This record gives structure tokens, C-alpha cells and sequence, in this order.
């Protein structure tokens, strides 16, 4: 499961529908064993589209929660084409590239902060399953 | 009784792709790929868009299949009966092929769950396109108005509808 899925997957429990901590969840450190997956080709048009959509508090959140501190407190913002980027807006889009999109939990678990159900990370399939 | 996995293949690869003419959505988008199975849909979506996509099936066994095809998506395990379990606004578009007639397998409570979350999932203006093969008129209907009831515009489209054998409907909605 891809980093970037952090930031869109909410608790699937109904109840939660309408709680803010419902979102993000929160992963447990010491059970999330990350991958690198370069296969996946930097995909800079992806990411212009995705950016204002992206919860920058909650990437800060879980990235912290996997031990990395070292991401900008504010949200990187961008032109609103690729001619206008920099080389410097490229090197951002590159680690947010690498962040988002090649970084991912192949093993692991994390938990409503709402509820308290926690879910499972297997072969980088979370299972959403409610059970009875 | 079954049909030939190369024939199966063929037959979703050419629904899928016509989903996707259905949806005309800008390329390098974020897609919802309901009902995903063995991730067929995902490779597709890949490929022809340079979409980014999450894949959602209640089959361990299709997503493990799914595991095998070095696909770029995201696969989850889960049931779309029970919601559509990501943040308001997340997704430009969502597409299924061959999967939501299993809603109706309570089932009009969970084709409002569907329907509702579905609608919230969706940015503003978001697309939903769906293939599907009903048993009759009435859950075609029922699947319809569900939709409507949870906010989509838009309709049916039926292809080769004089066709017995391959007649194709396309549930084509906005939110
Ligand atoms: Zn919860």
C-alpha cells in the first residue's frame, strides 16, 4: 500500500462516518516494514493534478509515524503547468514522486484513532473487511 | 458452466476500454477501480490514461492473482456493499466492470451505502462509469434510482442491445 493511500483511506466503520479522526489512520511504527519500489516512473502531471487534493498535516502525520521528520511543515505548492516548472520545483516533484508513489507498507497495521479498529497490512494489501 | 480465461481477458479489456471512452477523463488522473478482481481493469487504466488507481475486490484469490501481474495500482480487500472507505473528494473518477450487481445479492440498504459513499468519495463534478450485467429490468431500476436517490445524474447506455450475446450495459454517471 502506497504512501500516497495513507493519505486518502479513512476508517471504514460506519459509526466514523462523521468523525475528524477518522482520517488519517495511524500506523504503528513498529509493525510497518517499507518499500521502495522504483519501478513506478516519475509521473510529474500526477502530481500537479493531485497536489490540492493532498492533506499535507496527515502526510506529516503518518511520515512521522514511519520515521521521517525530515518533510517541510507547509504544503509545497507548484505552477499550474510543467513548462513552468523549476529545477528546483522539479527536485520537489521528484521527492514528493518518490514519497507518494514509489514509497509503500508491505507489511503492517494501523488503527482508527476514532474507533480503535485496527487493520492489516499483507503483501501491501490492507484488509478493509468489517467483521460482525 | 465457463468461458476461456483468454476470452474472459479479451471481453473485459474491450469493456474497460470502453468505460473509459464513457468516462473521457483527462489523462494522469486518481481513479477509484471498483470490483478490480485480478486487476485486468488496473493494468488498462495504467496504460491507455497514465492514471494512478486503487483497486477494491472482496476476493482474496483475484488479488493475489493481481499480486502476479506487476501491476502499479493499489489492491485492497474489501466489500463495496459496505462503503467506499476514503476521505471526501478524493478520486477525479471511479470505474467498474462487471462487479456491482453483486449489491444486490440487505441489499437495497447496501446499494444506498454504495451509492452514498460513492457520491462523497467522488471530487465535485466526478464521474462513475460502471459495466454491469443485470438479471432483469427492476435491478437495473433499482440500481438506477439508487444512484439518483444518492445525488448522480446521468443514465444507461446500452451497447449492441439487439444482441443477445453481446449486449453491454454501461451505467454512466456525475456527480
Ligand atoms: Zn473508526
Amino acid at each position: 500500500m502506497k504512501f500516497l493511500t495513507t493519505n486518502f483511506l479513512k476508517c471504514s466503520v460506519k459509526a466514523c462516518d462523521t468523525s475528524n479522526d477518522n482520517f488519517p489512520l495511524q500506523y504503528d511504527g513498529s509493525k510497518c516494514q517499507l518499500v521502495q519500489d522504483e519501478s513506478i516512473e516519475f509521473n510529474p502531471e500526477f502530481l500537479l493534478n493531485i497536489v490540492d487534493r493532498v492533506d499535507w498535516p496527515a502526510v506529516l502525520t503518518v511520515a512521522a509515524e514511519l520515521g521521517n521528520n525530515a518533510l517541510p511543515p507547509t504544503k509545497p505548492s507548484f505552477p499550474s503547468s510543467i513548462q513552468e516548472l523549476t529545477d528546483d520545483d522539479m527536485a520537489i516533484l521528484n521527492d514528493l514522486h518518490t514519497l507518494l508513489l514509489q514509497t509503500s507498507i508491505a507489511e503492517g497495521e494501523m488503527k482508527c484513532r476514532n474507533c480503535g479498529h485496527i487493520y492489516y497490512i499483507k503483501n501491501g494489501i490492507p484488509n478493509l473487511l468489517l467483521p460482525p | 458452466k465457463y468461458t476461456g480465461s483468454t476470452r474472459v481477458q479479451h471481453i473485459q479489456a474491450k469493456m474497460t476500454l470502453r468505460a473509459l471512452e464513457l468516462l473521457n477523463l483527462q489523462p494522469c488522473s486518481f481513479i477509484l477501480d471498483i470490483g478490480c478482481g485480478s486487476g485486468l481493469s488496473g493494468e488498462i487504466l495504467t496504460q491507455e490514461g497514465d492514471h494512478v488507481w486503487c483497486g477494491l475486490d472482496i476476493s482474496p484469490s483475484m488479488l493475489a492473482t493481481g499480486l502476479s501481474r506487476e501491476l502499479e495500482g493499489d489492491l485492497m480487500l474489501q466489500d463495496m456493499g459496505t462503503g467506499i472507505p476514503f476521505r471526501a473528494g478524493s478520486f477525479d473518477a471511479a470505474i467498474s466492470i462487471s462487479a456491482i450487481q453483486w449489491l444486490c445479492n440487505d441489499p437495497k440498504q447496501r446499494l444506498m451505502r454504495f451509492f452514498n459513499t460513492l457520491y462523497a468519495a467522488l471530487k465535485k463534478g466526478g464521474k462513475f462509469v460502471a459495466q454491469f450485467y443485470p438479471k432483469n429490468d427492476d435491478q437495473v431500476d433499482d440500481i438506477l434510482q439508487s444512484a439518483k436517490v444518492a445525488g448522480f445524474s446521468g443514465g444507461l447506455v446500452v451497447d449492441d442491445p439487439e444482441s443477445k450475446k453481446n449486449k453491454k450495459y454501461y451505467l454512466v454517471l456525475s456527480s
